C-alpha cells in the first residue's frame, strides 16, 4: 500500500523526501513492490518468467510466433528513461525531484516530491526549484543511528561521531 | 456527479483593469481545478492547473487561487487579446465536467462604424435573387440599430445581421446587414438605403445608392 | 504533437457518427489517456468521454450506450462512434491529450471538426462578388469582398489570394436562411490606391461538398 514511517522494507530501508516516503532497496536489489525487494534476474526467459527484472517490473512471455520474453513494467507503469514509473509521471518533470501517486482522490495523479531542501514551485510548473524545509519523521530506533540527509534525502545513517554491520 | 457553475456569464472590463471570474464545485475536489481559454470558434487553451499553477507559456498576468468548492481565476492586466470564454475544468473524479464559461468582453472608448453599402452582383440578379449588404465596420460598443429603407419604406423580415467576434487589436465589432429581395422586387424600387443608429453617432447615418449606377 | 480530427460532416438523424483523431510529431503513447470533447452551437464545453492506452474507457452519462471510444496504438489515432444522433448531437468535436500531473486535464487539443446532423442534402456556395466602389471608401480605405450564399452544412473557409491576404479581413458568421441554407460574408479593407494594381480573390472552400471555388472581385470606378 502506502509506505509510512512504520512500514517495514523488506531487504531494503526507508528514505523521506519532501511529500512522500518510499524503500529503497539494498546492494543490487529490485522493487517488487513498494516494500519488498529481491534479486534482479539478468535474461528473461521460461525459467524467469514472473521474476523481478527491474523496479516494478519483471519478465512475462510476449504472444506471437515465435513467443518472446522480456522485461515490461507491471500494471500502471511504463518504461521512461530505463526505469519503470507511474503511467501519470510519463511527461513529468519535477527537477530536483521525483514524481510520485497522488492517491487521495478517485481519479490518481502525478505529483512532485523533492530533495530536501526543495519544495514544489508553483511558479514554475510546481517542479522542485523552490527552497523549503522538510522535518524528518523517521524514527532511527537503533541506539546508535539517527535521520541524516545524505544526497539530498532523509535516511536513517550512523550518529555524527560514528562510522559503519552496527554503526560503531 | 460533480456540476461546475461559473459567475459571472458575461463580463466587460477594460484594458488594464482586474477581473476575477469564479467557478464554484458542487463537491470539494482540492485544488484539482483546470482553466481554459477559447476564442470564438477556436481551439481552448489551457491556462491553469493545479488551481494555481500557471501552465508553461501563459502570461504572468493570469493567476488562479481556490481550493475545495471555490476557485477564481484573475487577470491582473487586462490585454486586448484577452477576450475570450474561460472555462473550468475538473476530472478528480468520472465523470469529467466543465463550467458553463464566462464570455469577457474588451471594454474600451466608444467609436463610431464607418457604414459602407453594397448592391446586388450582376451575375447573382441573373439568378432571380438580389441580395444588398449593408458592412458596419470597426464600432464599439456592439449594440446597433441597422434599418433598411427602400425609397424611404422601412423594411421588416427580409434582413439577416451577422456580427464578427471582437478583434484583438483595437476591440472593436464590425456588422454585416443583408437585405434579400428577388430580382422582380429588386427592380421595383431605385434608392436602397441602410440607415445605422448608433451611440458613436449624434444622428443616424444613412448610405444609399441608386439601383442602376 | 499535433491533434487533427477527421469525418463525415454530416450524420443523417438516427445515423452513426464517426471521427477519427490522429496524432502526429509525435507518439500517441506520449500519454496514458486521450479524451474526446464537444461543444453545440453557441453552448459550452461537454466531456463526451476517454480511453487509455490499455483500452479503459470512461463516458459521459448523458451518452448512455451511444457512444464508444477506439484506439490504435500502430496507427498512431484513436476514435470516436456516436449511434442514434439528433439534432442536439450537432457540435465542433474536439480531441485531447489528458494529462495527469497535479489534477487530470487537456493540455493539447485538437483543430476541432462540426459534425452537423441533418436529414438535408449536402449543397455547395454561390460566390458573388461585393464589389468596391464609392459606396465602400473611407479614408484612403476601400471595402471589398465575397457572398457566400446557398450552401449546406457549415463550415466554408474563405481565404483572400491563396491566403496570401490576411491583414484587414472579416469573415461573418454564418447566417441560416429560412431555405435552411447558410450563408455569410467575407469582407477586406484595402488601400484604395491598389485597386488598379493589386488583384483581389477570394477562395471559398466547402469541404462537405468538396467545392473550391476562386471569385475575383473586380472594382467598380462608379
Amino acid at each position: 500500500a502506502k509506505v509510512t514511517v512504520d512500514t517495514v522494507c523488506k531487504r531494503g530501508f526507508l528514505i523521506q523526501m519532501s511529500g512522500h516516503l518510499e524503500c529503497k532497496c539494498e546492494n543490487d536489489l529490485v522493487l517488487v513492490n513498494e516494500e519488498t525487494c529481491e534479486e534482479k534476474v539478468l535474461k528473461c526467459d521460461e525459467k524467469t518468467v514472473n521474476k523481478p527484472c527491474g523496479d516494478f517490473s519483471k519478465c512475462i512471455k510476449i504472444d506471437g510466433n515465435p513467443v518472446s520474453y522480456a522485461c515490461k513494467c507491471n500494471l500502471g507503469y511504463d518504461m521512461v528513461n530505463n526505469v519503470c514509473i507511474p503511467n501519470e509521471c510519463k511527461q513529468v518533470t519535477c527537477g530536483n525531484g521525483k514524481c510520485i501517486l497522488d492517491t487521495s482522490n478517485p481519479v490518481k495523479t502525478g505529483v512532485c516530491s523533492c530533495n530536501i531542501g526543495k519544495v514544489p514551485n508553483v511558479q514554475d510548473q510546481n517542479k522542485c526549484s523552490k527552497d523549503g524545509e522538510t522535518k524528518c519523521s523517521l524514527k532511527c530506533l537503533k541506539e546508535q543511528e539517527t535521520c541524516k540527509a545524505v544526497d539530498g534525502i532523509y535516511k536513517c545513517d550512523c550518529k555524527d561521531g560514528f562510522i559503519i554491520s552496527i554503526c560503531t | 456527479d460533480i456540476q461546475l457553475t461559473q459567475s459571472p456569464s458575461f463580463l466587460s472590463a477594460s484594458v488594464g483593469d482586474r477581473v476575477t471570474i469564479t467557478c464554484w464545485a458542487s463537491q470539494g475536489i482540492n485544488s484539482y481545478l483546470a482553466w481554459y481559454q477559447q476564442k470564438p470558434g477556436k481551439t481552448p487553451k489551457l491556462l491553469i492547473y493545479a488551481a494555481s499553477t500557471l501552465q508553461s507559456g501563459v502570461p504572468s498576468r493570469f493567476s488562479g487561487s481556490g481550493s475545495g468548492t471555490e476557485f477564481t481565476l484573475t487577470i491582473s492586466s487586462l490585454q486586448p487579446e484577452d477576450f475570450a470564454t474561460y472555462y473550468c475544468q475538473q476530472l478528480n473524479s468520472y465523470p469529467c465536467s466543465f463550467g458553463q464559461g464566462t464570455t469577457l468582453e474588451i471594454k474600451r472608448t466608444v467609436a463610431a462604424p464607418s457604414v459602407f453599402i453594397f448592391p446586388p452582383s450582376d451575375e447573382q440578379l441573373k439568378s432571380g435573387t438580389a441580395s444588398v449588404v449593408c458592412l458596419l465596420n470597426n464600432f464599439y460598443p456592439r449594440e446597433a440599430k441597422v434599418q433598411w429603407k427602400v425609397d424611404n419604406a422601412l423594411q421588416s423580415g427580409n434582413s439577416q445581421e451577422s456580427v464578427t467576434e471582437q478583434d484583438s487589436k483595437d476591440s472593436t465589432y464590425s456588422l454585416s446587414s443583408t437585405l434579400t429581395l428577388s430580382k422582380a422586387d429588386y427592380e421595383k424600387h431605385k434608392v436602397y438605403a441602410c440607415e445605422v443608429t448608433h451611440q458613436g453617432l449624434s444622428s443616424p447615418v444613412t448610405k444609399s445608392f441608386n439601383r442602376g449606377e | 504533437v499535433q491533434l487533427q480530427e477527421s469525418g463525415p460532416g454530416l450524420v443523417k438523424p438516427s445515423g452513426t457518427l464517426s471521427l477519427t483523431c490522429a496524432v502526429s510529431g509525435g507518439s500517441i503513447s506520449s500519454s496514458h489517456w486521450w479524451s474526446w470533447v464537444r461543444q453545440p452551437p453557441g453552448k459550452g464545453l461537454e466531456w463526451v468521454g476517454e480511453i487509455s492506452l490499455s483500452g479503459s474507457t470512461h463516458y459521459g452519462p448523458s451518452l448512455k450506450s451511444r457512444v464508444s471510444i477506439s484506439l490504435d496504438k500502430s496507427m498512431n489515432h484513436f476514435s470516436l462512434r456516436l449511434s442514434s444522433v439528433t439534432a442536439a448531437d450537432t457540435a465542433v468535436y474536439y480531441c485531447a491529450r489528458e494529462s495527469r500531473f497535479y489534477g487530470a486535464y487537456f493540455d493539447y487539443w485538437g483543430q476541432g471538426t462540426l459534425v452537423t446532423v441533418s436529414s438535408a442534402s449536402t449543397k455547395g456556395p454561390s460566390v458573388f462578388p461585393l464589389a468596391p466602389s464609392s459606396k465602400s471608401t473611407s479614408g484612403g480605405t476601400a471595402a471589398l469582398g465575397c457572398l457566400v450564399k446557398d450552401y449546406f452544412p457549415e463550415p466554408v473557409t474563405v481565404s483572400w489570394n491563396s491566403g496570401a491576404l490576411t491583414s484587414g479581413v472579416h469573415t461573418f458568421p454564418a447566417v441560416l436562411q429560412s431555405s435552411g441554407l447558410y450563408s455569410l460574408s467575407s469582407v477586406v479593407t484595402v488601400p484604395s490606391s491598389s485597386l488598379g494594381t493589386q488583384t483581389y480573390i477570394c477562395n471559398v472552400n466547402h469541404k462537405p461538398s468538396n467545392t473550391k471555388v476562386d471569385k475575383k472581385v473586380e472594382p467598380k470606378s462608379c
